[PDB]
């Protein structure tokens, strides 16, 4: 509860009460991600709950309240994995998983993909059962 | 791979040979049902019972072999693995139905005329619809129209009850042509109502007093539609669902969305552990987590819109994004021109 | 807050415990109705009357307690407050029905066989549908399709009348198999028509002369659809309404519109009084009022579009707005460039 | 102006007083029809004939007065003017029906029991639907679905004929329970088919041989839908037409289009005469005419789209226009910048 | 050109004279069918047989002349040319039906009462629907809704079977009023089910025991809709198809797409031969082929979208194209401005 | 027939076979109308029958073949007049007709509107029966 | 009636008969509101009844004729209030009403919000019954 | 199989693994076609099977695998020919075919159109049976 106040304070950078898109872009530039204006607008719209175009503290609390591990999110992640998986089964070959994550979407680094493979394909087989991997998260 | 081939040949068919096999087994079941119907008549009972006994025993042996083969082949999927996986596969309603049919047929054969074998083969006739494909569509449409299939089944039922009571009051004491009281009790009037509001009209019970006939005339033209409404609702729902399926997004337009969703979810998971490789791009820890949470929420929001068919919402949001990008470019051009001059 | 909790638990339920309570009371009413149906038969009249009397008295005591509790708890809402608020709450049709049921049951018990108690419990069966949720949807759809449910109920009725008269003329004098004149009078022919144009067909009256049979054949295939038309119209309307509900605007996209509407309305109200704080941003008085009126009209226009679902109108107007803004920016850039050079 | 007020009060009502008047006259006609129905029964013939004679004579006097008043008031509209205008007004089907009813009632009264007066009042019951408002909607929808109301009325009819012939062949020689040949001739089988494919099922004719019952079972489940199809088609058409009416363009968005269309048409008309004032903005004569023709065609094209409801075509064409204008502005800005530098 | 005129006058009519001819021949066939129906009755058999024989022989001579003329005129189209073209034309189902009718009529006349001539003229009644225009629409709609016309014809059938078996169990031993066992065997119960789930209700078989009546009441209100569902589905599909036809792209908007498709296909074909004139705009051979393949795929993709009606997909893709072009122009303007300064 | 060739030739201004939008704009500028690019594109699209964006000679002949006085055009003009007409009748007051034609759509000149009124409201009444006026055209 | 002529005259600023968007913007700048072109276009379209893009005097009279206090407007204002109100009742807490009006939509000044609260929450309770407040207007 | 590697290599021009739109434009400029950015984007989207905006080698193999002469393509070409053909028959006059191919769509050169006519209208008649011509391809 009190931790979110510290997180909200650093994003604001001016102490007014609203996280404007410019402030979020400044925070990301400080991190060093170099985002796009469209991406920032999409993030704000996803987080905003009043349609005013700015993030309020109750809206930030609402965003930080709901988390993962819910059925509506685990099912979504399983369906996203099924999108890549061929032959209808529940097994994805390690080569396909490694190739997709390094090219499609936001390209992960080699170390991150290696850690993902190690944590997912814990067994010695060449295919990672994405069901158990999703259940782990 | 042979296990997967067997599973695909038995369940969720995708070719012509599997289609031929399923049509053949369905036709065999239908022929057995027709022979059972002909055997129910006392005229054909001489040898139909014996030939049906032989057909039933060979068919139950075949179904047991098919079921054990399917149980063995179900290990292909990730969900059904090991011993508990087979039990979870057997929990499916179709597998339960097949197991019940096989066990009941074996019990009947052990315990020579069979009385319940007709019901057993009637239940066996359900074996054709694999993976609940037929039932899932109807269930989804009914769930979508849940708030309107109840209104028609509650206003219609209430109108039926009121009209039946009014007809019973009007024709409580009215001897028919044959001297038998048509609406002797409220149960008879309710049966007449259930027969009339469904446009069946057997003719066993017909109102006689002019008051009852007037009430039936005034209510039939109105309250009958409240019972045919579910058929029209479900038909229009099916047609609209087909039309929407005709306007589905291409399968290649959701792969980047799925990749982004999975990558953001994994990044959020890895952000929990401070000693991880995800920290390559102390108070910054509380800031990176919020950024990853927002990215995950955005990726999940885009993936849902990616799976949904094309809609006016997609057009308006995409135009908003394009207009924002264009306005940003125009603003930066103006700023650069002003700074240079 | 306890009053609001009681009101939410009784009326407009939103949980499972309230759902269980409502299902339980509905099931009790249905069981009482079934027992009444069984008691209407003379076979079960020995003790069904007594057990129904006891069930009815305990049920009316329970309904009186529930109604007085609901009347007490109705004070939570702003509309129902004080003494007149309770009376206004009692004016609702569902509250009127409950009060009528309770009063009539008490009167019947005071005045041991009960004849009207069957109708009283039939009316009580309406108690389940709270806040008119079931009836409101049907009323809205009928009001939307008012100009087409009359065409089918006027052309269909006219065709019924004409066809019945023609059948009566064709089969006015035709003795049936049993020697009874089927279409003795025009009333009998009208009853036959009401039975045939609704696809009921009891079979009590069937045309005998070939002219009547030919007329019935030629008209049944055509004029029957004019009576099944309301069912199809309402079903398609329900399906389209569900489809539109599937494409509703998000609840967070109308809050700014509502805020603008309320603020503009309050500003217009405050502009009436010259001595007010609204005059912070003499002939200017007549100009500020017009500006505030236009702002209020714009805010009201946007709010209605905000509550309506997504549509092509929204896309075209939003593109027009974006294009106008972009053209203004391009024009100002060109003007600045020309002025500098 | 009084003539216009009378015409608006009688035809095309727009208020409550006119609505009350029309409802009153319709209710009077309906009560007269009900009294005629009761008089058709021999029990009530004692004085119903006399009271109906008096009601009919007063009603025909009232209808004659109303018709002459309407004929006098029809001169308000431009089409109905002078002597030929009244005759053209009397050519309308509703006016023809009213004139026929009045003349036939007068003839019957002159020529005391009346036999055709029942048909005369049945026809009079059509008087309520003014200006063909009820019939126009159905006619428009049927015309729109002309290519699908024929398919269902041709495949359904063909299936009916084939199934009836097959049933006749199956049950040609089969004595019923009472010893009467059900399907004695093909006409009886055709009557049975017309009774079965419409879900009427009187029960007078029922197939007896198992072959006929099997054919009826196999065809009823399939060919019945081909006859209920027109009802569903028209219902869905009505619902879609209502939905489109819900998305109509505002009435103020077509006034400029109408003005442009009329102005371009008048300019094209005036271009025919060389000595006209239109030549204010020799071989140029052949060029201005083509320009005016193109302008007229454009104005007519825009007006039709202005009257049509909002659609994806409007959005795409409007975006194309806006994009072309924006591209022209960008090109001129680039050209000016390059010329300056 | 005379052959083409004859073919257009006989098949695929487009005027009023051809419409009059087709209506006349259809009316002649219908009158012959009506005379056959009247002749099936023994009362009119005296001379109806002879007049039908004469009408049938003259009609078969006329149909033979029309068929040989149509076979001669079918050579107009490119597909039907030479000797094999005529045979391929005769392979069409309508031509097969006409040939079968003519040959069978000739055989019957050669081999004086005719028994199968009634079926021959019933088949002849199918002659009106040329080029399968009536059947093609229904086939297309059924194929579109294939996955929903099976669900309603499989769940409905299964419910029918289960309900009929339950009714048979409930009313297996129940003597009717006349002493005849209604549900003596399972076949009788199945016939009753096929009669009830289709809202026919002849009344020959009615459940007697209260258990059977309760089962019929509980299942009729639910399982009847599963059989009326195909009618609603097909009706809504027809209405939606008409609505889509109302929003078709103009015929002049696909000519450039067709030209591009044909040109790209011909270029791809000519790229196979190295010695061709297409090489006007050695390792470049493997590169030009890929470019031509991509161009052909793009042209084919655009042509399919050109033939499809207007849709949200077209709007979004066209806006994407326009936005990309505009962004390219803005980028080049910015680049030129930066390079100059 | 031969007259259309002379009309087509002057619009072309280059003798190639297609009336480009630039050529039509040049012709209009020679006349002195000063149109807009969107209006020219709309005119070309209305006249074009092949979707190529240019007017061909067969397309010009098709445009010049169909003319007014048809039912589908007389009804359209009558409906356009009904749009302005109030009180449901078939009479439009002269003041409303004169006011609309000088402001809405393309503003006609005073002389043209006066000639229109004289030709339409031939009788001395203050209202012009638009039905007879449309029948005259 | 005569008052509207004086109001219309000052908005026109040129005496031609149409209130162009530029004239409305000039009037607003004289007041000191600094609007946007899109807002001016929306206002004109809302007021315009002929679709010509300019306000005519009959259109101004039509706009000034219809007023508030009608059922179709009171119901709309009540629904707008219900949008903010939670817990389904007819009571809005003073804190929520004060917070929303100063941030969302067009941000009212502190004095205006205080006057609104005083006129609305006349009773001493912490919640303002918006039903009576709407009935007051 | 091995031939496609050589074809893919020259289009890439940088040896990374993806055929970007810029690389395709460079290849076309080397050929000398001078395309448009929209055309290049359309080509990439038609060839792309993963929605990433770039052509991958498996996507190139998929594009080069499916070819013409299939029923779904022969029927499409026949319908495209029917679009031009009037009078409902299966014969297109040589003048119409020659005129359309040199003007509409992408204008073919005179030599290409002459070769097309010679290969299509092999017989001496003035009309080319497009059915046999399509069957030839
Ligand atoms: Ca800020
Ligand atoms: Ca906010
Ligand atoms: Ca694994
Ligand atoms: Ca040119
Ligand atoms: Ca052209
Ligand atoms: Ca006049
Ligand atoms: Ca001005
Ligand atoms: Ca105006
Ligand atoms: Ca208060
Ligand atoms: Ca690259
Ligand atoms: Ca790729
Ligand atoms: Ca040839």
């Amino acid at each position: 509860i009190a931790e979110f106040k510290e997180a909200f304070s650093l994003f604001d950078k001016d102490g007014d009460g609203t996280i404007t898109t410019k402030e979020l872009g400044t925070v990301m530039r400080s991190l060093g991600q170099n985002p796009t204006e469209a991406e920032l607008q999409d993030m704000i719209n996803e987080v905003d709950a009043d349609g005013n175009g700015t993030i309020d503290f109750p809206e930030f609390l609402t965003m930080m309240a709901r988390k993962m591990k819910d059925t509506d999110s685990e099912e979504e992640i399983r369906e996203a994995f099924r999108v890549f998986d061929k032959d209808g089964n529940g097994y994805i070959s390690a080569a396909e998983l490694r190739h997709v994550m390094t090219n499609l979407g936001e390209k992960l680094t080699d170390e991150e993909v290696d850690e993902m493979i190690r944590e997912a394909d814990i067994d010695g087989d060449g295919q990672v059962n994405y069901e158990e991997f999703v259940q782990m998260m | 791979n042979i296990q997967g081939r067997v599973y695909n040949f038995l369940e969720r068919p995708t070719g012509w040979k599997c289609f031929v096999y399923h049509f053949t087994v369905f036709l065999i079941v239908l022929i057995c049902l027709i022979f059972s119907v002909l055997s129910t008549i006392q005229q054909y009972n001489n040898l139909a019972t014996e030939t049906l006994f032989w057909m039933e025993i060979v068919l139950v042996v075949f179904f047991g072999a098919e079921y054990v083969v399917r149980l063995w082949s179900a290990g292909c999927r990730s969900k059904y693995v090991g011993v508990w996986g087979r039990l979870r596969f057997a929990r499916k309603p179709i597998s339960v139905i097949d197991l019940i049919v096989v066990v009941a047929s074996v019990i009947v054969l052990c315990v020579s005329a069979i009385r319940g074998i007709r019901f057993l083969q009637i239940l066996r006739m359900l074996h054709v619809d694999r993976q609940g494909g037929t039932w899932r569509l109807l269930g989804s449409v009914v769930f979508i129209h849940r708030q309107e299939l109840i209104t028609t089944l509650y206003i219609g039922f209430l109108g039926l009850i009121f009209s039946s009571y009014f007809v019973y009051l009007a024709e409580k004491d009215a001897i028919d042509s044959s001297g038998e009281y048509q609406f002797g009790s409220y149960a008879d009037a309710l049966w007449w109502g259930v027969v009339t509001v469904t446009t069946i009209g057997y003719g066993d019970k017909v109102p006689q007093t002019w008051i009852g006939k007037t009430i039936a005339s005034c209510f039939s033209v109105f309250a009958i539609s409240f019972f045919a409404l579910p058929a029209g609702i479900l038909g229009s729902g099916f047609a609209l669902k087909v039309q929407q399926k005709q306007r589905q997004k291409h399968f290649n337009r959701q792969i980047p969305a799925a990749a982004s969703l999975i990558q953001t979810a994994w990044r959020c998971y890895a952000a929990e552990n401070p000693d991880s490789a995800t920290w390559k791009i102390e108070h910054h820890r509380a800031a990176i987590k919020v950024i990853r949470r927002m990215q995950y929420f955005v990726a999940k929001k885009k993936f849902q819109q990616a799976r949904k068919p094309y809609d006016v919402r997609d057009v308006i949001e995409q135009y908003s994004q394009g207009h924002l990008n264009l306005m940003v470019r125009i603003k930066e051009l103006q700023r650069r021109l002003d700074q240079s001059l």
